[PDB]
């Protein structure tokens, strides 16, 4: 059990000692000192007639015709706090909504330009981004899209999920949570 | 139960850790401070965080 | 492209072994549910639509704040249930 190569430097005399803190690889005594110098899953189906409604709605129509769109995702998404996170979560810490509230934030901040793009809407995200780029900011993608998207969105998580390695009770919770927005948006349907 | 701990596991490739989730990751223990036989890398932060969140459960009954 | 700048960062003779990712926790704040697919977000190329025929000092600060700021809500959801009990 040594940080260096196993054998204070073992077999040597006092005057040789070092406790400075560096990075540690064992590394079987670098390969015993070079060989002594080399010898010497799915979501449920309760009200998906949505994901085949907007799939038919986005070759031609591409669910949105203003660029500057009045829905946005950040009410509806501080509605959670405010409405379902002190009715329906167990008492206790409210992070399994917050946390995965602003990881979502994240997501949504750069999640354009890989997949979830249409033809027409990949030239509708050319076209705001040579219009954005007129003062040199940041394109924030809050203020103009709609949260039309954002269930393709949390339907195009659950397959790349299990893409990287990692564990599996993850993905009990995560569909859990998704059960919760879709148990959420059974009812509102105007939004 | 008795779940008479894990022991311990040298610095080999056996001894294998993966940091994941803070809250509600049902580890049953054998973790170790940071500032097969899974473990993982926890803080002071999740484990208190997941002690209030079970006392916030089991005071109900 | 992203692959093509992918491999010829890290796919070519750089960190084979070593984990970019393993480090990736020590700086970003509010991200914990995923970590790993956000690494490999160049790795994968993009794709058009298509659907199945079946269908650290200040984050110390931060995270302390976030979780007084849920004690408190807590506070307000026991005062909550003890009126609608």
């Amino acid at each position: 059990l040594a940080f260096h190569g196993p054998l204070h430097y073992q077999g040597w005399k006092s005057s040789w000692d070092e406790w400075v803190g560096y990075d540690r690889i064992r590394a079987y005594n670098e390969e015993n000192i070079a060989m002594k110098k080399r010898l010497a899953l799915q979501i449920p189906i309760k009200l998906k007639s949505v994901l085949v409604d907007d799939w038919e709605y986005v070759t031609k129509d591409k669910k949105i015709c203003r660029l500057p769109a009045d829905v946005t995702v950040e009410m509806v998404l501080n509605k959670y706090e405010h409405e379902v996170s002190q009715e329906l979560e167990s008492p206790g810490s409210q992070s399994q909504l917050s946390e995965y509230c602003a990881g979502l934030k994240l997501y949504f901040d750069k999640c354009l330009g890989n997949m979830l793009l249409y033809r027409l809407e990949r030239l509708q995200y050319d076209e705001l981004l040579k219009k954005s780029s007129k003062d040199q900011k940041p394109l924030v993608p809050i203020r103009i899209y709609g949260a039309i998207h954002l269930l393709r969105l949390i339907s195009v998580l659950p397959e790349l999920i299990s893409s990287t390695t990692m564990d599996l009770q993850s993905c009990q919770l995560l569909i859990k949570q998704t059960e919760d927005f879709l148990v959420w948006l059974l009812m509102h349907v105007d939004e | 139960k008795v779940w008479k701990k894990q022991r311990l596991i040298n610095k080999k490739n056996q001894l294998y850790y993966e940091p994941l989730q803070k809250i509600g990751y049902q580890n049953n223990g054998n973790i170790q401070i940071i500032p097969d036989f899974k473990i993982t890398q926890i803080d002071e932060n999740s484990i208190k965080y997941d002690f209030f969140d079970k006392i916030y459960k089991s005071k109900m009954v | 492209c992203n692959e093509c700048k992918f491999k010829i960062f890290i796919n070519n003779s750089m960190a084979t072994l070593k984990k970019i990712e393993s480090n990736f926790i020590k700086q970003n704040n509010n991200v914990k549910i995923f970590a790993k697919l956000l690494f490999n977000i160049d790795s994968h190329n993009p794709k058009q639509f298509q659907l199945p025929n079946y269908i650290t000092q200040i984050d110390e600060n931060s995270i302390k704040y976030d979780f007084f700021d849920k004690i408190y809500k807590s506070k307000m959801v026991q005062k909550r249930k003890l009126f609608q009990f």
